[PDB]
């Protein structure tokens, strides 16, 4: 058994059951859900992407809904997305190794070994704009459909947090741990020991690309008084360039909490949470 | 050191006051099987998020010690003070005895009860929330009060937490956030967690690692938080300002703030009467730094509980004595003139205009076409005609009557007050939208006076309105296209008071026919002096003003709260026409057509009747329908319709 503490998930368990899944899905959803010539319907998009070098792929909900062995995939991922994606990413490149023992090639093996992966969840339950959004049911895979009005410059993010020691001719490496960076003040003590002798530079690092767009929700149904709202969002590297004033949207994401400081001179935060939302993909 | 906090003591005896609590807890089988524990196992099913607190029943366990012989040890009269102690020694003796889950759980429930048996102060620890509810007088009489309807300005300083049930108007109420409760700070060596407890507005975050077992330990490996461990519950603030009439003399009210959280933060909205139930506690401000003399507190008060003497439409579900309501209602027949002469009594007449009220109120059918449209179910009237005449009794009764009414004057604010406004919401910071006049109105009633006063800004917003149930604006900000879904009636007054019988009414009137023909209805209410009506209508207004009691026919009026009831229920269905009615229709549309544009091109011809016309006789039409309670529309339904259409104007050939 392997398991994630307070979760009930399984890593090689849904491993399998995606593989499966995936080797096993011929619209099914157009006999099960309804009355409605092809073969395999999910396999086509995996056996053609590969010579086309594409790191990306979509994935829908109804298919999870009709194939039999995936309704519980379903709320898990419904519940913890990002774990869940976490998992696909490593999946979806097991099950393509695992397909690719079917077949000679010629010597393309230097890319997929050193690629990523990523998927995007787009028809999606659906979601009553944000007053459902209850404290209860936050961050988990969410839908809207909205308009954009604003949208705002590109932020940077401390993504190698590179360091210069002050002598001996010696850098210094540090990555991010959960969103923040500890200095090692110290300066290798072998060749030096000055415990808090070094220093910072910004050119050298790595930096994100991250987005803010102000939206505004439009929704099927209102309750009697209600009135349009605004909300902010964040999207980031590679979705840059997308969606701006002038599109309507139907949209995926999770729903999100923050605090903000009181001041830009200490560390005293507001009681109430500022709410926000994470992009998973874009319609 | 004895002088600094010195010993007193006084009658409370909390070991005696848990006892009881728990008790009661667990004794209550006067109202599954002990309702009490009944409703704790649907908590145990995750089937509620909120207990409820009758106050009642813990009177009338203490009439049980009392008939036994026991100490009572009334526990109200302490309760009613500093519940804000009471409240976390309640959720204790609750979560003293919980008891067991009988059903399972699963991968398709609640995503934290399943984290709460993974690590199966308490605070964390608790699944249900609370919100109190105070007696209602009518049973406190019973036996033998505490809490009355109160004002905005009777606090008299010495009610801080005691408790109270204050009424009045809700302006603005912010949207519902969250707000943490308990801190999950998480080791990232010691692999321990911690709680940090904040109740304040601010705090400081917990950095340094005093973990237990970093304690005994050089090193003092970081901590951090989580987002889903952490506790977390809503905050929303609400404003009451006072009644009118308890206003004093020549008084300006003033206003008030509340805070609420969880559960009851969905029963509120702008507009409504109210009787907000709860505490009234301090916080932490002083006035801001130079006009202070120390230990100055803004205040707020606590929301538990929310009861509202007009009841929406979106409360109707039956039970087992409002249907008989509705029973005795139907069985004396007539009811459809009979409604039309209990809207507003205290006024002479007018039978046709009450019954087109009435059928304003109905609104009409909803249909959808599906091609990506709609079309709405809904009326708009108007009572041109001469001063003199009663035209204010109307518009009163229809705003104290129907929910979601509103009124508005003619001139003064009628630039921005009829729409979308601009403003900065005081407990966050945001860019929220408060609407004028009509926006506060929705799928309900709106009500207007001097029509011809207003300005042609007003008139361009009505006629779309009319039409079509948005609103465009394109000033700043705001750039919405706004939901109106209202119902227009308005009225106003020719340009020479009295009718003129020499010119017709397309001159005599003010408003032009551009506009006017989306009025679906129009009456024209003029008077002529006549030697008997007069009689009884002197006799009829000195009677009524001799007593408001209306005069004394064998016939009783009822209560608008049974006539909303009535009308939500009729509200529900959605009957249907067949083509033997719709034939005629056509027919008769044919006849008016023709015989109103070839005829009436002359003195007292008024325009042409429209597709809009036969629109409203259709919507009439299945407003009756609605009323007889049939899902089918009968050949007898058309007839009243245009026999009231066509005498609308019967005067003016007088
Ligand atoms: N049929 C009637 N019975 C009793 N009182 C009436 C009647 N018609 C008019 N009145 C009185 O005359 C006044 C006229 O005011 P109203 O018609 O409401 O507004 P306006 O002054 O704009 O016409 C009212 O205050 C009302 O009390
Ligand atoms: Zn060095
Ligand atoms: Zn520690």
């Amino acid at each position: 058994l392997r398991i994630i503490w307070g979760t009930n998930v399984s890593i090689q368990e849904c491993t399998t059951n995606f593989r499966n899944f995936l080797m096993s899905f011929k619209y099914k959803f157009r006999k099960i859900l309804d009355e409605r010539d092809e073969e395999l319907y999910y396999i086509k998009q995996l056996n053609e992407m590969r010579e086309l070098g594409t790191s990306n792929l979509n994935l829908d909900a109804r298919n999870l809904l009709a194939y039999k062995q995936t309704e519980d995939l379903y709320h898990q991922l419904l519940n913890y997305p990002q774990e869940v994606i976490s998992i696909m990413d490593q999946t979806i490149k097991d099950c393509m190794v695992s397909l690719i023992v079917d077949n000679n090639l010629d010597y393309d093996l230097d890319e997929i070994e050193t690629k990523f992966y990523k998927v995007r969840p787009y028809n999606v339950g659906s979601c009553k704009g944000m007053r459902e959004l209850n404290p209860n049911d936050i961050d988990k895979l969410i839908n809207l459909k909205g308009l954009v009005l604003r949208s705002t410059p590109v932020i940077p993010d401390m993504k190698v947090a590179f360091f210069k020691c002050n002598v001996c001719d010696h850098t210094m490496a540090v990555e991010i741990d959960r969103g923040v960076i500890q200095e090692p003040a110290r300066c290798e003590r072998i060749d030096c020991n000055e415990p808090n002798s070094m220093s910072l530079i910004h050119n050298r690092c790595s930096f994100a690309d991250k987005q803010v767009i102000k939206l505004q929700e439009t929704p099927d149904f209102v309750p009697d008084g209600q009135t349009p709202h605004s909300i902010s969002l964040c999207v980031y590297d590679e979705l840059v360039d997308s969606c701006r004033a002038g599109d309507r949207i139907e949209v995926t994401g999770t729903f999100r909490s923050i605090p903000i400081r009181a001041n830009s001179r200490q560390r005293v935060l507001k009681s109430l949470y500022k709410t926000y939302v994470d992009v998973v993909h874009v319609k | 050191m004895s002088a600094a906090l010195p010993s007193i003591q006084l009658p409370v005896d909390y070991n005696n006051l848990f006892n009881e609590i728990t008790d009661f807890l667990v004794t209550f089988k006067q109202d599954k099987g002990p309702k009490y524990m009944a409703m704790l196992q649907k908590v145990a099913n995750r089937e509620l998020n909120s207990v409820i607190i009758d106050l009642d029943d813990i009177l009338q366990y203490q009439n049980e010690k009392f008939l036994q012989g026991t100490q009572a040890d009334d526990l109200v009269s302490a309760i009613q003070q500093n519940a804000n102690h009471f409240t976390e020694l309640f959720c204790r003796a609750i979560d003293n005895n919980m008891p067991l889950p009988t059903k399972e759980i699963d991968y398709k429930d609640d995503v934290l009860d399943v984290i709460l048996n993974q690590r199966r102060p308490p605070n964390l620890t608790r699944r249900y929330f609370l919100y109190f509810k105070p007696l209602s007088q009518n049973c406190a009489r019973r036996y033998r009060i505490s809490s009355k309807p109160l004002s905005v300005r009777q606090i008299k300083g010495d009610f801080l937490g005691q408790l109270i049930t204050v009424r009045g108007i809700i302006t603005r109420v912010s949207d519902v956030k969250p707000a943490v409760e308990v801190i999950a700070y998480t080791c990232d060596q010691c692999g321990y967690e911690v709680f940090q407890e904040v109740n304040s507005r601010t705090f400081t975050p917990l950095s340094e690692c005093t973990s237990e077992e970093c304690s005994q330990n050089q090193t003092k490996g970081q901590l951090f938080m989580s987002t889903r461990a952490s506790k977390f519950s809503a905050f929303q603030e609400c404003k009451i300002q006072e009644l009118s009439q308890q206003v004093p003399v020549g008084h300006i009210p003033r206003s008030l703030n509340i805070h609420v959280n969880g559960t009851l933060v969905r029963s509120l909205s702008p507009g409504d009467i109210v009787d907000v139930t709860g505490i009234f506690l301090p916080a932490p401000y002083t006035g801001f730094k130079a006009l202070k003399a120390g230990l100055l507190t803004e205040t707020y008060l606590e929301a538990q509980f929310v009861r509202q003497h007009k009841k929406k439409f979106a409360s109707f579900s039956l039970t087992s004595d409002v249907e008989e309501r509705v029973m005795e209602l139907i069985t004396s027949g007539d009811v459809y003139n009979r409604l039309a002469k209990s809207i507003a009594p205290e006024i002479y007449g007018n039978l046709d205009v009450k019954k087109a009220l009435l059928l304003l109120l109905v609104g009409g059918v909803d249909k959808r076409v599906g091609d990506g449209m709609k079309i709405r179910g809904d009326i708009n009237v108007c009572l041109m005609g001469d001063p003199g005449v009663a035209k204010s009794q109307l518009l009163k009764a229809i705003c104290k009557i129907s929910p979601r009414g509103v009124y508005t004057t003619g001139k003064g604010s009628s630039g921005v007050g009829l729409t979308a406004a601009v403003m900065k919401d005081p407990v966050t910071d945001e860019m929220i939208l408060e609407g004028g006049a009509l926006v506060l109105a929705d799928n309900g009633i709106c009500c207007i006076d001097e029509f011809d006063k207003m300005d042609e800004s007003d008139r361009t917003a009505i006629h779309e309105v009319m039409e079509q149930q948005t609103i465009s604006i394109s000033k700043a900000g705001i750039n919405t296209t706004l939901n109106a879904r209202t119902s227009i009636l308005a009225a106003a007054n020719p340009l020479y008071g009295r009718y003129n019988p020499r010119l017709s009414p397309l001159d005599n009137i003010n408003l032009p026919a551009a506009l006017l023909s989306r009025f679906d209805i129009l009456f024209l209410m003029l008077d002529i002096p006549s030697r008997d009506d007069d009689e009884k209508l002197a006799e009829h207004v000195t009677y009524v003003h001799m007593h408001n009691k209306q005069p004394d026919l064998d016939f009783t009026p009822v209560e608008p709260s049974k006539m909303r009831e009535y009308i939500a229920y009729a509200k529900t269905k959605r009957p249907v026409m067949s083509e033997a009615v719709n034939d005629y229709v056509v027919q008769a549309y044919i006849r008016l057509r023709q015989d109103s544009k070839r005829e009436m091109d002359s003195k007292f011809s008024f325009g042409q009747a429209t597709p809009r016309t036969l629109l409203g006789i259709i919507r009439l039409s299945q407003a009756l329908a609605k009323l007889r309670l049939a899902d089918m529309v009968d050949i007898d339904d058309v007839e009243e319709a245009l026999r009231l259409v066509r005498v609308s104007k019967e005067s003016l050939y007088q």
